[PDB]
């Protein structure tokens, strides 16, 4: 069975997406940043997120594969995404979708 | 009038190979029956939703149309536009075929629904027996919807559905058997023309058996086991999303208007405003070629068929909210332990009464 | 750092349509869809009961066409009623993603829009479902009067009637997916059958 | 694309998404051909941490929180939450407040039994009674909404020294009207139902606990009184204004789903007796009469006395509960509630623990599913009246 | 041995038939009664006299003692005071309540000393954006809805405001009162003999 | 009818008939009366005609 | 008349501020918003009961104070003007930005007059306010309907 940490704009699984399926593997740790397109992404920001994901899964892991640790990785990835959005590297989508600012409203940095 | 005569004659007046005109007319009734079947489905959905609401001191759909008339239209058009899903390891071709095999033979059995004489598609010689044979293909559809799923939830529902649809096919045949004993035949028009002055009054047990067996075709809340939400989530339907699920949602109400019309024609008769109407020689009408009297009696026959079909649709969707469900084993004991013995007893009784008193049988 | 949490400021402006025929057909596409919403029979806690009161005879959502559905495959609306703990968050996302695409969400009660009375000193409640799924309408209040759930349904119908068939592009999922090998010692699942047939249930240890 | 049948015990997951009113419970159950070998109930999908919150909130800050443990009746747990510091402080509750509290608790018991009764009859029959209880359960909602602010739970009508406020004006008469309109229907239920032989054979002998095993398994609720134990915390503890009303504590003897149903119906019927007996005897009668007497002579007369007030002395939100632990209890709808308050010296308690009745009645789910059938699982689930809000602690 | 079993089978079958016929008659009777449905959008149900709706805030009466923040179950009301230095008077700069986090228990309204805070009958709060539920000090007064003064709603009393014996509130005259007499009326009657 | 005054309600078709309260705010012709009673001070809006400035 | 042309958009461009009278079932005015959006106008609905002065929220800045709940002592955010910030973020070929207000009944005549006057200034900015009412979706200029 799968082991996953699924929240908004982060989806970590424990398998390999071959064509759309998941296929639990016990060492792949796929990642699916922002499926619903709450935000608008760039090529540099996605690379930063992938690098953070790698250094978070590789440099700090010798522990079990419980769903607790998967959630613990997803939480750090989402804090990193929120920091990227605060600094302004990315932004909300503004498209005609739901548009509920889940990571905070736009403020003016006083 | 004989609209077929006029159509073929006016079409042959401009040539067009008279024998070919008879081929150019089949679509006309073959789609008139489709129209009345679709309107019957809309009526059945509307009646269910508006009668279940009256029974429960409530109000059904009222913000769709004037009286929720457009509620079935909306519920169908939604399911048209819905994204269809096909789960991971499920089969790709038995999936999209189950809901069609459970529907095609339910429509095909409308060949034999009379709606008044000369007002039906090709009164067949096998008639009701052809319907008994065609109503045995839906279990293949349910087994197909269950076998082509990676969900063991729904295979167990497909099995318990295909095992209920075969439990109520022997008594459903033993009731039509006793009706065909009296009817001298199997064609629906020949079955009903024995009512010339009703079979319910001479088959008071076969009527009960037929009606219970027809309600127990995985249709009504008396049973509705594969649809019994609480015990199991939708059974086999739990994985169909768009139009594939609307085919189940639709093939279960057409399979109810069909049974209502069939109880009407077998035990009551799609003719015969109760007095022996065709003995209206008291108005000195030459029915034979009366240009009207024909249309007046046509309308009377259609109304008298629809009254007694609506009676049973009403009573079925009323029992839905009156009779408690049975698990699955109290269900499989109705057939094979109560309905099959009583069906055999009714058949033997009709045989004994037909051999002794050949009059009135 | 000029404006924190900025907006997209996009390009390629709209590519929307104008002819009377296609917008008149869009009218029907959106009327059939909003007047036959089928909610998923999904309750977790207190608010569900008020939702059930909204099903009952006192005022039923049967009018304006709402029929509660059991499986998410036929459901196109999930009224999240109840507090979502961290134990059950993935059990909701699943039910949301396992459900056809023209779908909607209503977050009812305070416990699904901000966390509610559990937004403080609670270590297991998800502080709002807006951080799990794209909510469409929020109605506040510990258990909201079931004629406030219907007000939320009104505000959701007038949002559904806004959609545009020439705009269903903002409805798929982009799937920016990656991959990274790990070394993390898979453990055996500690949740199986074996409750009464367990050997430790039949006799006390010496 | 298939499931590859094989001769083993099959494990099925009736997981958290219950399309019913039985909270979120997982119930991994294995079965050998329409039986039950053993089930492992997986509770916890609604643990929000009430016990750790209660240690950081003062009493009046925590009293809205309590209406959630066991949703329904959201006044039993309010009653026990009020009683916990009240006993330590020894604060005397007046008699009028005790009568209002009794009336509210009895209306809540009726509502609890109605909420249990609806889905129970649904799982063993048709879905129409679900539309009838909620026609009959609303007449109590609309009485609560007059007395207290809201409908069922989130009333926070109770207070330490009594009750937040007196009833409305035309309240006693209207409660009488409801009682007279409702008492025939608790029997109309057993008329339209409870006599279908198919329906009574359905829960004839399914689910069973011996009297000596219900005591061992600690089944405080009507699950005990259905196993032949005449024991409820209203008559053994002498709850506040009892022995002032007639008492028929209903008990069966067999200990099956049918016994549970019968005890619950007789208890719902006795609650109307309790209400009608208390209403005719409030210390002051209807509130408009009491207010009229108080504005006519109660400037100094006895109608302005301590025994006729809805509350004692109004306490500050800094009540500072005293030192010393003790265990309080109330016979709720599902049985015994228990709060093992401790408290050290300040507003925040020390280890406010909640002892819910459903958490202990649910312990014998596996024992009650010792090979009964696969179909009577939902009936045994409904016979216990599971509320996951009281399975969070 | 075998006749008792058959007579029991008959006494069970005929009983099961009668107990279905009775339910059928009961259900067919149920569809004559007037539906109790309160057709919400055009038949809104008028709330009680103690219904706890949206909080109302009178900026002028607030003295910024923060008891609303202190008796709140979740310390919700944001009070931003500055403590002007005229002699000792605190000054209020911004009062707010995130109604998305609100619990509607009205402890704040119970302990406001200056009657600055009150409850209303606005249960019709719903937005597309929860960040619009944070009410300013000005968006809170706003003169509540008053369902009765709506040209497209026929208000319907609930069970506690219907005359004696009346159960439903649909077919009601235009002169009904709650249940009995008020205290002033009873005292006035007692005044004259 | 000005704010701060104590008023009563004179409209037999209202649930707040013969109630007494204090005017908190008046805008656009309609008033807002606060009934301090029970436990939680209620505030409901009346027309300028459904009141009476009780002495 | 069961199907509408584009008179709504013409009337909005003429008056500037309309006042809808949608039926209280809320599924028959979204098509008019779709008509607005198909012309080039971009909408944004923000549920009027919940805005502040309507001048600090729409034109000027305003310090939003989130819900601290015992932790995180009072902090302000200063979200930008809800209009001047959305007029800058319009799509390239955008005809304007109309402001939709769902529950307009809660506002007062003063705020209605303000919203009407705000349309003349601040050019690319129209206003629709769903004041509740009639059983058909009828509109009327917002400068009217008051005084
Ligand atoms: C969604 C569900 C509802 C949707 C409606 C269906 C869509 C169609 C909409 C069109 C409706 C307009 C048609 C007007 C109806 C009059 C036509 C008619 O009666 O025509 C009848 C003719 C008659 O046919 C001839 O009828 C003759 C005599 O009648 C016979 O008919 C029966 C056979 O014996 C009787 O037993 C009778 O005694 C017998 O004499 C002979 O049988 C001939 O062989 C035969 O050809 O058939 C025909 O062309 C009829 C063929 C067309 C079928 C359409 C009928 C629709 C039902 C309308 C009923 C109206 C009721 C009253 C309306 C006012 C309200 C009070
Ligand atoms: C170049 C491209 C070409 C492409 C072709 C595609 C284009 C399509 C062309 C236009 C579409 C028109 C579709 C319908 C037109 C109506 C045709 C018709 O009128 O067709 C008439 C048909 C045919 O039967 C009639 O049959 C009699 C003639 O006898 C012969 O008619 C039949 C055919 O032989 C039988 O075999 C019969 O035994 C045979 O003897 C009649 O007198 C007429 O002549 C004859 O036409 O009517 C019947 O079949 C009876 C079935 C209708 C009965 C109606 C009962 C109506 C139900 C009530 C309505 C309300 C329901 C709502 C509630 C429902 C709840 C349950
Ligand atoms: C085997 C063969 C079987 C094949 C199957 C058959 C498939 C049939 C598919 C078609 C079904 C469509 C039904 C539509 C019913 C309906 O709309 O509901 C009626 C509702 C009711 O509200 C109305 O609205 C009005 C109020 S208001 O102004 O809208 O607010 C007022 O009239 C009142 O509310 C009410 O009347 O109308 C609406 O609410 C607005 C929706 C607008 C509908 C568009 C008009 C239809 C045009 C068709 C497309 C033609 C294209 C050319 C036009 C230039
Ligand atoms: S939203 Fe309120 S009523 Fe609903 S479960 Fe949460 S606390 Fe209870
Ligand atoms: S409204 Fe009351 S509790 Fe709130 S700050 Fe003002 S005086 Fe204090
Ligand atoms: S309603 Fe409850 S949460 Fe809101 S301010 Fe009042 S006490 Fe605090």
């Amino acid at each position: 069975m799968l082991l996953k940490s699924t929240t908004r704009h982060v989806h970590i699984y424990a398998g390999h997406v071959v064509d759309g399926e998941v296929h639990p593997d016990t060492e792949t740790l796929t990642l699916n940043v922002d499926p619903d397109n709450e935000l608008e992404w760039n090529e540099a920001a996605l690379a930063k997120v992938e690098a953070k994901f790698r250094e978070l899964v590789a440099n700090a892991a010798g522990e079990d594969l419980t769903e607790y640790n998967l959630r613990r990785i997803g939480s750090d990835l989402e804090h990193f995404i929120r920091s990227l959005l605060m600094q302004g590297e990315i932004g909300y989508n503004l498209n005609s979708r739901v548009r509920n600012y889940s990571l905070g409203i736009p403020r003016v940095n006083h | 009038i004989d609209l077929q005569g006029q159509f073929i004659s006016a079409l042959q007046s401009l040539g067009l190979s008279h024998d070919l005109a008879k081929l150019l007319w089949l679509p006309l009734p073959m789609l008139m029956m489709l129209i009345v079947a679709t309107v019957g489905v809309l009526v059945a959905v509307w009646l269910e939703r508006k009668i279940s609401a009256a029974v429960q001191q409530r109000i059904g759909p009222e913000y769709i149309g004037p009286l929720g008339i457009l509620a079935p239209l909306a519920d169908g058009l939604k399911l048209i536009f819905k994204e269809d899903v096909l789960p991971a390891n499920s089969d790709r071709w038995l999936f999209t075929l189950g809901p069609a095999v459970v529907v095609i033979p339910v429509f095909l059995s409308y060949i034999i629904v009379p709606f008044g004489q000369n007002l039906l598609i090709s009164n067949l010689a096998m008639g009701v027996f052809l319907w008994i044979a065609l109503s045995s293909i839906a279990p293949i559809g349910l087994l197909m919807a269950g076998y082509a799923s990676n969900n063991k939830y729904s295979l167990l529902g497909g099995l318990r559905a295909a095992a209920q649809s075969i439990s109520y096919e022997i008594p459903l045949a033993l009731a039509v058997l006793a009706v065909a004993m009296m009817s001298n035949g199997l064609g629906t028009v020949e079955i009903v023309e024995q009512q010339s002055q009703w079979n319910v009054w001479r088959q008071p047990i076969g009527f009960l058996v037929f009606w219970i067996a027809a309600l127990a075709e995985c249709e009504r809340l008396p049973f509705d086991l594969p649809e019994a939400e609480e015990e199991l989530v939708a059974g086999y339907q739990t994985e169909y999303a768009g139009m594939k699920f609307a085919l189940f949602y639709l093939g279960a109400y057409v399979n109810l208007v069909l049974s209502a019309l069939l109880v009407s024609v077998l035990y009551f008769g799609g003719w015969s405003f109760p007095i022996p109407l065709e003995t209206i020689a008291n108005l000195l009408g030459v029915s034979e070629t009366n240009p009207f009297l024909q249309i007046a009696f046509a309308v009377l026959g259609i109304t008298m068929t629809l009254i007694k079909a609506y009676f049973f649709v009403f009573l079925a969707i009323l029992l839905r909210w009156t009779v408690p469900r049975v698990r699955i084993d109290q269900l499989l004991d109705l057939g094979w332990k109560f309905l099959l013995p009583v069906g055999l007893v009714n058949l033997l009784l009709t045989a004994g009464l037909k051999l002794a008193f050949p009059v009135a049988f | 750092p000029a404006i924190l949490n900025p907006i997209a400021r996009p390009e390629v402006p709209q590519e929307l349509a104008e002819n009377i025929i296609l917008t008149s057909l869009n009218d029907v596409y959106d009327w059939a869809r909003l007047s036959s919403l089928w909610p998923l029979m999904y309750g977790t806690a207190c608010c569900f009961i008020e939702f059930a009161a909204m099903i009952g005879s006192r005022f039923d959502f049967d009018r304006f066409g709402l029929v509660p559905r059991n499986s998410p495959r036929q459901a196109d609306l999930i009224i999240t009623s109840g507090t979502i703990t961290m134990k059950m968050a993935p059990a909701l996302v699943r039910l949301y993603e396992q459900m056809p695409s023209p779908k909607y969400v209503i977050a009812m009660g305070a416990c699904t829009i901000t966390g509610g009375m559990f937004s403080s000193d609670s270590y297991s409640a998800v502080r709002g479902v807006d951080k799990l799924i794209p909510v469409d309408v929020y109605l506040p209040g510990c258990p909201p009067r079931p004629e406030a759930i219907m007000d939320a349904i009104v505000k959701l119908r007038k949002k559904i009637a806004n959609e545009h068939i020439n705009e269903r592009g903002n409805l798929a999922q982009t799937h920016r997916l990656f991959t990274a090998k790990h070394k993390m010692k898979p453990v055996p699942p500690i949740l199986t059958g074996q409750y009464l047939n367990a050997p430790s249930r039949q006799a006390p240890p010496p | 694309p298939k499931i590859e049948t094989r001769t083993e015990p099959m494990v099925i997951n009736m997981g958290p998404h219950h399309p019913s009113m039985h909270g979120v419970l997982r119930l991994m159950v294995t079965l050998d051909g329409e039986d039950v070998i053993d089930c492992e109930p997986v509770i916890g999908y609604l643990h929000r941490g009430m016990e750790k919150i209660a240690e950081n909130r003062t009493n009046i800050m925590f009293i809205p929180y309590v209406s959630r443990w066991d949703y329904a009746a959201g006044m039993f747990n309010e009653a026990v939450t009020v009683n916990a510091p009240e006993k330590l402080a020894g604060i005397p509750v007046p008699k009028r407040a005790s009568y209002i509290r009794v009336i509210m608790l009895e209306l809540n018991r009726i509502a609890n039994h109605l909420l249990w009764l609806g889905p129970f009859l649904a799982d063993v029959g048709a879905q129409t009674p679900f539309f009838y209880i909620f026609r009959e359960r609303e007449y109590i909602y609309d009485l609560f909404e007059a007395a207290t602010g809201m409908r069922f739970i989130n009333n926070n009508y109770f207070r330490i020294g009594g009750v937040a406020a007196d009833l409305t004006y035309g309240w006693v008469t209207k409660c009488r009207d409801f009682c007279d309109y409702f008492l025939p229907k608790v029997d109309e239920y057993e008329r339209l139902i409870t006599n279908n032989p198919i329906f009574v054979r359905r829960l004839q002998g399914v689910g069973k606990i011996s009297r000596e095993e219900a005591i061992n398994w600690g089944l405080s609720g009507p699950m005990l009184r259905a196993s032949g134990v005449k024991w409820d915390l209203r008559k053994v503890d002498h709850y506040e204004c009892y022995d002032d009303f007639d008492w028929d504590v209903p008990v069966a003897t067999e200990g099956d789903c049918l016994a549970r149903y019968i005890v619950r119906i007789q208890e719902m019927r006795e609650s109307v007796k309790i209400i009608r007996q208390a209403l005719d005897g409030l210390p002051g009668g209807p509130y408009e009469n009491l207010e009229a007497k108080r504005m006519l002579e109660g400037a100094k007369s006895e109608w302005n006395g301590f025994d006729y007030q809805y509350i004692g002395k109004k306490l500050s939100p800094t009540f500072k509960i005293p030192k010393g632990e003790h265990y309080v209890r109330v016979e709720s709808g599902k049985g015994e509630l228990g709060i093992y308050l401790i408290g050290d010296d300040n507003v925040f308690p020390w280890r406010w623990k909640i002892r819910p009745p459903d958490f202990n009645n649910l312990q014998v789910l596996p024992q009650l599913l010792k090979g009964m059938k696969v179909a009577d699982i939902v009936a045994i689930l409904g016979s216990i009246d599971v509320i996951m809000g009281s399975v969070d602690r | 041995k075998f006749l008792n079993q058959i007579t029991n089978y008959a006494k069970e079958a005929v009983q099961s038939a009668k107990y279905i016929g009775q339910g059928l008659s009961v259900t067919f009777d149920h569809m004559r009664r007037r539906p109790i449905t309160v057709q919400y959008p055009y038949e809104k149900l008028i709330p009680s006299e103690r219904f706890r709706g949206r909080i109302h805030f009178e900026f002028d009466k607030c003295i910024a003692c923060e008891v609303c923040v202190r008796v709140c179950p979740i310390n919700l009301p944001v009070v931003d005071w500055v403590f002007n230095k005229e002699l000792k008077k605190k000054e209020l700069k911004h009062y707010s309540i995130d109604f998305g986090v609100c619990i509607f228990c009205a402890n704040c309204v119970e302990y406001c000393p200056t009657n600055c805070l009150s409850v209303t009958e606005e249960y019709e709060l719903a937005t597309y954006d929860r960040h619009e539920l944070n009410y300013d000090s000005v968006a809170m007064g706003r003169i509540p809805y008053k369902v009765t003064q709506d040209p497209m709603v026929t208000p319907i009393r609930e069970f506690a405001y219907l005359p004696a014996g009346v159960m439903s509130g649909h077919d009601l005259p235009a002169g009904a009162q709650r249940a009995g007499e008020r205290p002033e009326a009873i005292a006035n009657t007692a005044k004259s003999s | 009818i000005l704010p701060g005054m104590t008023v009563k309600v004179t409209n037999p078709n209202d649930t707040y008939y013969q109630f007494q309260g204090i005017v908190q705010r008046i805008t656009d012709g309609k008033v807002a009366v606060l009934f301090e009673g029970g436990n939680w001070d209620k505030l409901v809006t009346f027309q300028a005609s459904e009141l009476e400035p009780v002495v | 008349g069961l199907l509408a042309g584009y008179q709504f958009v013409k009337d909005l461009e003429s008056a500037g501020a309309l006042a809808l009278f949608v039926p209280p079932e809320g599924g028959f005015e979204g098509r008019y918003q779709r008509r607005l959006r198909s012309k080039g106008y971009t909408t944004l609905p923000m549920s009027a009961p919940g805005l502040g002065d309507l001048a600090a929220y729409l034109t000027q800045e305003h310090g939003i104070r989130p819900a601290h709940t015992g932790k995180e002592d009072i902090r302000v955010y200063f979200q930008p003007p809800l209009v001047t910030y959305h007029l800058e973020n319009l799509p390239p070929n955008a005809k304007g930005l109309v402001l939709w207000l769902i529950d307009g009944k809660r506002l007062s005549k003063q705020e209605f007059a303000y919203l009407a006057q705000l349309t003349q200034t601040l050019p690319k900015f129209k206003v629709v306010v769903e004041v509740g009412g009639d059983r058909v979706v009828r509109w009327e200029p917002l400068a009217d309907w008051v005084a």
